[PDB]
């Protein structure tokens, strides 16, 4: 269910990006961004630096993180 | 029991102290015939009216369309009656004064409402676009 | 008839019911209602959720008198010039946004009634944390995701910031084991809700202890991803007495069945122990302890200004929709 | 950018003429009038504000009506219910979201049952022979437009349907475009046609004097009508509240 | 597997190709489709050989058949059979002055097509190649449409970035796709989701900002935590290109829309006014 | 308001005779020039060459539908 994405970057940081299915979709909060202890409780499965930094409003269940170099 | 309230010139009308009741003034001062110099008897009837219409009222945000009929009317009785409504404070009927004031002003650019308002322009020409400067981030 | 001759007070009251873009555009009338347009009665609650600005445009503003400054995730990414006076801004949200070092120093070194904080996600330094120092009133500060200060820093800013009431110093990705102690030795002692987590591998017992013992209060607390907490750890908590909310979860180093004891001490009321607990023996917890709540919420609330755009239950009257 | 606004004006005025309806089609039909044409257009625009519709819906579905009752005998309790088809086509082309069928089916208080509807829309798509995107005055006044204070477009589009609400039906729709333009532009203003538009659409002030001094006896005649649908529409901020206004006496051609 | 059944009718006729297409009409609910009577009206109205033709429509009580005029082969089987030789050069130009002139008319007619995508494409077999699919077709004044348009793959930064206006602009950028894609046999942004078609776009043409398009960071869905990436190589991106289709494609995938060209201003180009009229390679 | 009746209830079924009446054109012409039975989806005599194409020939156009462990790393997928 939890798709993943590979790896683009730019010289500085390295990104990601995280589909998910309806279930977990609908309790992304809207409000505030997330941190590694959050969603790793969602049910994300990756390393330690990842960084949720932003949400794109038109599709909410999409995960964007990124982490540097 | 009842009250006469006499106007600028001499127009006692008679009204039920729990109408006038409304009045704050009044209402502090029935605590411890009286002419009230700085209302007009034409406005002074329209506010007997309003207070009755509310008399037993519980005591945007949805002007009540009795008040918004009654509102109906041009500048200068709205001028004159949000002055008297003030004089007299009552709260009710300064807030939706206001509200509607603040409707009639929401949209019109400043040339309109400088026109509408009858309003003296001053330091022009110059300081405009320096306002206008200040406003970009709208 | 002539309005302009009414009187300051009928016009404020007028004034009190608009937006914000009309109230822009009558500031251009005439000086007297330019005057009126600011006067520090209608500049209360500011919003500017998401809107990009300018450091001098943010400076103006906040020099105009507000109180509750709502401007999460936005971007000002351009070097403040002007100079102004101490801001007296209460609350302070500035989640994620994007701002630069030099900007951020130049803003907070005006502000000092600051009531409640939040600098989540950002990049603090040295300059901007002894200038923070200041603020001898902070109820709340949410310090999430920041990295780049130090040690003396860090005990500076505990030493003097003394009513603290809830803590998230969480998730730091530059920390070390001198940061975590000298933070715990130097920690308030009024604090209700802390939040430790992420630092796995400086996290010790021997830190804990000093917590425990320190701060009586504690009322909600996390650890969460530390792999260096022992069943001892779990009878340093139990010296606690008014633990309402402890969440342990993907700490490694208990075992699960230990987590039934915890329901022993009186006044817990949930647990979250995500990553631990292997599936289908949650049900074996919950008949063991039955009197709790076992993973019934995902996200923290450790000083975060909005769980509603309602910033810390105020309202933002001056907004962009 | 003009790329294609030139083109597209020559296409539309080749248009605007095959597919235009016959005049006297009225006398030929045994039970109806222009009274009674009159009528249906003014609950039609009203039921066309109740579902808050666009007023090109509402030329489109008049050309509609007009184009089929030129072509078609009827009995007058139907004229109802193929106005309404009408409504629903116009829709169906332009709007965004169409209100269902359930709606107009429901704003006739149920005097006509769905599957009528469906079979008079088979009916009025078979006689229009599937040729609905006919060009109407509204796209004229709006290309005009480009060479522009609200206020006057608002003008010319309330002169535009004052038009379509009854001699105007022997002019052409840019021929009545160009009358609604040049008049509330002098009403508001007081200025004339300049001359890129005859130029451009090759119309001059001389000929379109006659539906000029039409449209400026009906502009007067309008307030006192019996029925003031459009007027009462046009009472709203929306458009600028622009419908209270005074015809002016006499121009000054 | 693959229910349908079609029929042909093939006498006496230069254009002896025809073909049935029936429609199922459900009837007590929301009665004909709004695609049905956009396509059948816009459709009745244009004549023109790079675009195929109707010749009647047959409207039964539950059943619509439109008597279509047949054809061979469309483009995506034509470009997978010879996806590893490749398509001849002025092949592919003679294809794209048909299609350059089949967008003007349409353009010119006040009609957006809005559903290019080389499934909606078909060639004859001998070089002529004719558009279909005006479904989505809708006959435009520019007002705000309907802002759900052509497939991700082949979308354009205007509706990406969620704008108010998307004038007749579109065509042309799904032409730009279309054509590279001709030309490389790669899908030039194949998207998962709206985002990561932005970020595709991006690493291919480098991000966005005010200097390249005006007023673009106050569209509605801009926010500057995008990468920072750089426009890359030209040539690079489409290598067994020349330079003069370099400079084409260069002025056919801009952003601002009004610095793209449109289609008569593409009409007249050098790489463009050398047209060939050759023919199909592979069975149609 | 918009709610009101113009005329009052007319008959129906005249009405569905009538329209069906109208509708009563195209089957003649339709025989006649397209030699083929639409209201019955089959073919006839012929002037009209008419086969079953398989849907693997023509382009998909002609028949489309309409619309203590658990370390915190990254395992891959």
């Amino acid at each position: 269910q939890i798709y993943y994405s590979d790896k683009y970057d730019d010289e500085e940081f390295e990104y990601r990006h995280v589909m998910l299915p309806k279930d977990i979709a609908k309790l992304v909060p809207k409000t505030h961004l997330m941190s590694e202890s959050e969603w790793r409780n969602l049910g994300v499965q990756q390393s330690q630096g990842w960084v949720h930094y932003m949400i794109h409003e038109p599709e909410p269940h999409i995960l964007l993180f990124r982490r540097p170099l | 029991p009842s009250i006469k309230l006499q106007s600028s010139d001499g127009e006692i009308f008679e009204v039920d102290v729990e109408i006038a009741k409304q009045s704050v003034t009044i209402k502090t001062m029935l605590e411890d015939p009286v002419p009230l110099p700085n209302v007009n008897a034409a406005i002074l009837k329209k506010v007997i009216q309003w207070c009755t219409h509310h008399k037993d009222d519980p005591p945007t945000d949805d002007i009540p369309v009795w008040d918004q009929e009654f509102l109906k009317v041009d500048q200068g009785t709205l001028f004159e009656l949000i002055l008297a409504a003030n004089y007299l404070d009552i709260k009710g009927l300064l807030d939706v004064t206001c509200k509607t004031v603040a409707n009639m002003i929401k949209g019109k650019t400043p040339e309109e409402i400088r026109k509408t308002f009858n309003i003296k322009n001053d330091f022009t020409e110059e300081e405009e676009a320096q306002v206008r400067k200040e406003n970009q981030w709208c | 008839v002539s309005w302009d001759s009414l009187p300051d007070e009928l016009l404020l009251g007028i004034f009190s019911c608009l937006c914000l873009p009309e109230l822009l555009k009558v500031s251009g009338v005439c000086k007297r209602w330019y005057r009126l347009a600011s006067d520090e009665s209608l500049w209360q609650t500011l919003d500017l959720t998401g809107k990009n600005l300018h450091p001098d445009v943010t400076g103006r503003l906040l020099s105009q008198g507000v109180i509750a400054f709502r401007c999460p995730r936005s971007f000002m990414d351009q070097p403040l010039a002007e100079h102004f006076s101490p801001f007296r801004v209460q609350h302070m949200d500035l989640s994620n946004s994007v701002i630069e070092v030099s900007t951020l120093h130049g803003i907070l070194s005006q502000c000092s009634k600051l009531q409640n904080l939040s600098l989540e996600g950002l990049r603090l330094s040295d300059p901007i944390v002894n200038t923070l120092a200041k603020n001898s009133n902070l109820v709340r500060l949410n310090l999430s995701g920041c990295s780049g200060f130090s040690e003396f820093a860090l005990q500076t800013l505990l030493s003097s910031c003394s009513r603290l009431d809830e803590l998230n110093l969480s998730w730091c990705f530059d920390f070390t084991e001198k940061h975590v102690q000298v933070a715990v030795a130097h920690v308030s002692e009024t604090i209700t809700q802390l939040n430790l987590s992420g630092y796995r591998k400086n996290l010790q017992k021997s830190d804990l202890s000093t917590l425990v013992r320190r701060c009586p209060n504690l009322v909600h607390l996390d650890l969460s991803d530390s792999v260096m907490l022992k069943n001892d750890c779990f009878q340093e908590f139990f010296q606690l007495n008014y633990l309402q909310h402890l969440s342990l979860s993907r700490c490694y180093d208990i075992i699960p069945e230990t987590l039934l004891e915890l329901g022993e001490i009186p006044t817990l009321k949930t647990l979250q122990v995500f990553g631990i607990v292997p599936d289908g023996t949650l049900q074996l917890l919950k008949e063991a302890l039955p009197h709790l709540q076992i993973n019934c919420s995902h996200f923290t609330t450790i000083a975060r200004p909005t769980i509603n755009q309602e910033i810390w239950g105020i309202k933002c009257r001056l907004t962009l929709q | 950018v003009p790329d294609y606004h030139e083109d597209i004006h020559t296409y539309l005025r080749e248009m605007e003429v095959k597919c235009k309806p016959k005049v006297g089609y009225m006398k030929k039909q045994p039970d109806i009038t222009n009274s009674m044409r009159a009528i249906l257009v003014d609950w039609l625009v009203e039921v066309g504000e109740e579902y808050k519709l666009q007023n090109e819906t509402l030329h489109l579905a008049v050309n509609y009506i007009d184009r089929f009752l030129s072509s078609m005998s009827v009995l007058r309790g139907k004229l109802q219910l193929v106005g309404t088809a009408a409504m629903l086509l116009a829709s169906k082309f332009e709007e965004i979201y169409p209100p269902e069928v359930a709606e107009f089916v429901y704003i006739t208080d149920d005097t006509y049952t769905k599957k009528q509807v469906l079979r008079m829309e088979h009916l009025v798509l078979k006689v229009l022979t599937f040729d609905l995107a006919a060009p109407t005055v509204n796209q004229f006044l709006t290309q005009y437009f480009l060479h522009a204070n609200c206020k006057v477009e608002s003008l010319a589009m309330f002169l535009g349907e004052l038009s379509l609400i009854d001699p105007y039906l022997k002019y052409l729709p840019s021929v009545i475009a160009g009358a609604a333009f040049h008049l509330a532009l002098y009403t508001v203003t007081g200025q004339s046609w300049p001359e890129s538009l005859i130029r451009k659409t090759g119309y001059t002030l001389e000929s379109l004097k006659p539906c000029l001094m039409d449209l400026h006896q009906t502009y007067l005649k309008a307030p006192q009508h019996a029925q003031q649908s459009i007027r009462e529409k046009y009472k709203n901020s929306k458009y600028h509240g622009v419908s209270l206004l005074n015809p002016p006496e006499t121009l000054n051609l | 597997g693959t229910y349908g059944v079609v029929y042909k009718a093939r006498n006496k006729l230069t254009g002896e190709v025809v073909a049935l297409k029936k429609i199922r009409l459900d009837t007590e609910t929301e009665g004909v489709p709004s695609t049905a009577i956009r396509e059948i009206s816009l459709l009745k109205e244009l004549n023109h050989p790079n675009i195929v033709k109707l010749l009647d429509v047959i409207h039964t009580e539950n059943k619509l058949y439109l008597v279509f005029e047949f054809l061979h082969q469309d483009l995506k089987k034509f470009m997978d059979a010879s996806a590893l030789t490749g398509i001849p050069l002025p092949l592919i130009k003679s294809y794209l002055f048909q299609l350059l002139q089949g967008l003007a008319f349409c353009h010119s007619h006040r009609v957006l097509h809005r559903d290019l995508k080389p499934q909606n494409l078909l060639i004859n077999t001998e070089g002529a190649i004719k558009l279909a699919d005006f479904g989505l077709a809708r006959a435009f004044g520019v007002r705000t449409y309907t802002h759900e348009v052509v497939t991700l793959w082949y979308r354009a930064p205007e509706i990406l970035l969620g704008c108010k206006y998307y004038s007749t602009a579109v065509d042309i950028w799904s032409l730009g796709c279309i054509f590279a894609e001709m030309v490389t046999r790669r899908a030039l942004f194949p998207g998962d989701s709206e985002i990561d078609q932005l970020f595709r776009i991006f690493r291919t043409l480098g991000t966005p900002d005010e200097v390249v398009w005006p007023g673009v960071t106050s569209m509605p869905d801009y926010k500057p935590s995008f990468p920072k990436w750089a426009r890359q190589d030209f040539s690079k991106v489409v290598p067994p290109l020349d330079e003069d289709g370099r400079s084409l494609l260069s002025q056919m995938l801009h952003y601002d829309p009004n610095k793209r060209i449109s289609a008569k201003a593409a009409l007249a180009h050098p790489f463009f006014q050398d047209v060939t009229k050759p023919v199909p390679h592979l069975r149609l | 308001s918009a709610c009101r009746n113009l005329f009052g209830p007319v008959d129906h079924e005249e009405l569905t005779r009538d329209l069906e009446k109208h509708c009563r054109d195209m089957e003649e012409a339709s025989q006649r020039k397209w030699n083929f039975d639409f209201q019955n989806h089959k073919p006839l005599e012929g002037k009209y060459e008419w086969q079953e194409v398989e849907k693997g020939s023509l382009p998909e156009f002609y028949y489309r539908p309409p619309r203590a462990g658990s370390v915190e790393q990254t395992p891959k997928k």
